[PDB]
């Protein structure tokens, strides 16, 4: 059965909501477990206490840096990245979520939420689950975004884990 | 793709451009007087039925910067001009600030919006009926708008998106 | 005789330099004591730990909200405002040393330097003393605004006081 | 009142164009990769004795937005065109910045360099020769950088700005 995991969202460090999201372990069985791992810090490292550090409102949220906090990091369970696993699932509207990347075969930890259809990133960007409850967080979120990306607040994952 | 509207709150200074574009935005009024230099920010959303992207430009309106205009204005789709309700020199300013838009852009049809802003304090010193008579003239609606209450907001800036959907 | 006080500026809590100002107490009293007074902190409150929240490169770079820390507050130590003691002294070029306000004779704290003549500001904002020495610590603290001044580090009077 | 020029730089991804403007403007070499979207950035500088201020556009070199690339090109003034000596596919890309900022300003006659970056690198993999060919055939100037050691950085922002003086006079 496909594993469904939660993020506690916080901004500036005052709780906004949680957000889950199932994980087609079916379709992605490595990339879903990458970020399952990653969301109970079973590894003894993960997504707890890291930002979203990109948001641009009209096209997604994107996060997951826990090795540098600066937009430059993250690692996986695999090593520091792994290859695309394959690309059967497209960025289809809000509440895809997807892996960030820096090129064919560069997945680490860092992820986005899409707040649209991003078609145009379907068979460059990893899509391995959705949101599930919550969206609206993730809405909520969207409103300390900017053109560039660029985060008015900070946005942390203050707890996250496996439901 | 959604459309993207580029928006420009234009107006005097303390009117309350940026507590309008604030509330927007965030949801909040902003009780503090915080001048502006010059801001931007991004929000989707539904207006008729149609997702979109509103590009907000929030604008200085200390008159020793009013020649430097220009480049916004030839860059924005719509304005939304603000004056507030117990300003009679803001009010006075819309004028110019129309003129100046219309005479940059050479075009009388510029989706506008005149907005009268902090209509919840009393002492009210620019009545409904000179504000809808200049509106009459130029052509363009007419609102209301309280950014402490938050009366109007969203209808000044979504009326302004359906003058853009009309001339375009 | 004119008094000369200091900064020690420094970013992200590091160390930057030094920067020290005339005050042109021969001129504008008043307005000299009250940014002397602020920068020893004598009357238990000032500059100390303040942060610049306003740096734009070719203009000037501002500071003094040392109340409520975003930009809008800010005292004098005569009360909240003060009236404008006169406008001899112009913005002449960069080093200068000028009040803050927001209109006529609404002096508190806030304050600015200019990096370069900003002569449209003459007989609005009061000029009251001038850089003598870190200028370059001014021009560094250009490394960090931006075009609305927004600043992309945290840049703080890490210390103050008179020489 | 001081001049202001905007600049803007171009180039493929990864060559180096936000190492380059940080360098310019925060005297830090930035030894990670942070791809940009876009950042805008402002510098007051001293060249041939005139005081003047720099506002600088860092671009996406993404390849799925290169026809996004318009409006930026429309209210630039002068172009920095980088590539990385040891990446031969930036080089080649550099032609088609080129043909697109021409054909966005309609004119043969646009304020460009050429920049060739990471030439602190040993795995040079494009010629000096071939790169100074290219900027004479293009009728510009052509500057080897790096912004790991800053060679040539304040030189080829300094040499854009006084090609757009020379458009302008
Ligand atoms: C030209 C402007 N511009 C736009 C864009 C585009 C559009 N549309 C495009 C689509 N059209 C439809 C067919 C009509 C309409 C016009 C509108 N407005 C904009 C913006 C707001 O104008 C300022 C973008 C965009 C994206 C990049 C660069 C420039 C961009 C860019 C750089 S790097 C990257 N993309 C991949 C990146 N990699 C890393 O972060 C690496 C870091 C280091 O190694 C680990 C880690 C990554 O994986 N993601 C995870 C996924 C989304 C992705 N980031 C991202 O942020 O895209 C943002 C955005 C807004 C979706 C696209
Ligand atoms: C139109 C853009 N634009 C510019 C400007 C202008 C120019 N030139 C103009 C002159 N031309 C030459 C003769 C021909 C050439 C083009 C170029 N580019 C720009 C900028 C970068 O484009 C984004 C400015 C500017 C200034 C304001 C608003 C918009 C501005 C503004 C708002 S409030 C104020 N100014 C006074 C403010 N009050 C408070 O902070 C109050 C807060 C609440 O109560 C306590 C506290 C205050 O005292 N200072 C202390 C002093 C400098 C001052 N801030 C400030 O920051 O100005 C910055 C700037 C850049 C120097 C001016
Ligand atoms: N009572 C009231 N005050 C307002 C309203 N809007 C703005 N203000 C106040 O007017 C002052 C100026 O607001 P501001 O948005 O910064 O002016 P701007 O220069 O036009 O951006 C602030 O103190 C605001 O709190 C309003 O709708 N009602
Ligand atoms: N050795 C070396 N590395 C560089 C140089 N310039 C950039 N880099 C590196 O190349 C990578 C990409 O640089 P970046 O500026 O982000 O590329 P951009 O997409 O063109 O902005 C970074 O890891 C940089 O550290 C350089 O002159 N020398
Ligand atoms: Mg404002
Ligand atoms: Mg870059």
């Amino acid at each position: 059965v496909n594993p469904t995991v939660f993020f506690d969202i916080a901004v500036d460090g005052e709780p906004l909501g949680r957000v889950s999201f199932e994980l087609f372990a079916d379709k992605v069985p490595k990339t879903a477990e990458n970020f399952r791992a990653l969301s109970t810090g079973e590894k003894g490292f993960g997504y707890k206490g890291s930002c979203f550090h990109r948001i641009i409102p009209g096209f997604m949220c994107q996060g997951g840096d826990f090795t540098r906090h600066n937009g430059t990091g993250g690692k996986s369970i695999y090593g520091e990245k792994f290859e695309d696993e394959n690309f059967i699932l497209k960025h289809t509207g809000p509440g895809i979520l997807s892996m960030a990347n820096a090129g064919p075969n560069t997945n680490g930890s860092q992820f986005f939420i899409c707040t649209a259809k991003t078609e145009w990133l379907d068979g460059k960007h990893v899509v391995f689950g959705k949101v599930k409850e919550g969206m609206n967080i993730v809405e909520a979120m969207e409103r300390f975004g900017s053109r560039n990306g660029k985060t008015s607040k900070k946005i942390t994952i203050a707890d996250c884990g496996q439901l | 793709g959604m459309t993207e509207y580029k928006l420009v709150v234009v107006g005097a200074a303390g009117v309350g451009k940026s507590a309008l574009t604030i509330q927007l935005i965030q949801n909040h009024f902003v009780d503090e007087y915080d001048p502006t230099i010059e801001d931007s920010y991004r929000k989707q959303v539904v207006i008729d039925g149609e997702t979109c992207l509103l590009d907000i430009l929030d604008t200085a309106g200390q008159e020793e910067y009013s020649a430097m205009r220009d480049q916004y204005m030839r860059t924005g789709e719509g304005f939304l001009c603000v004056f507030a309700i117990n300003n009679t020199k803001s009010f006075e300013d819309i004028h110019h600030y129309r003129e100046q838009i219309k005479r940059v852009k050479d075009s009388e049809d510029v989706p506008m919006v005149l907005v009268g802003n902090k209509c919840d304090l009393p002492s009210r010193t620019v009545d409904t009926k000179q504000a809808q008579d200049l509106a009459r003239s130029y052509g363009i609606p007419f609102i209301e708008t309280s950014a402490k209450t938050r009366q109007g907001v969203d209808d000044a800036f979504y009326t302004l998106v359906r003058e853009i959907r009309k001339h375009k």
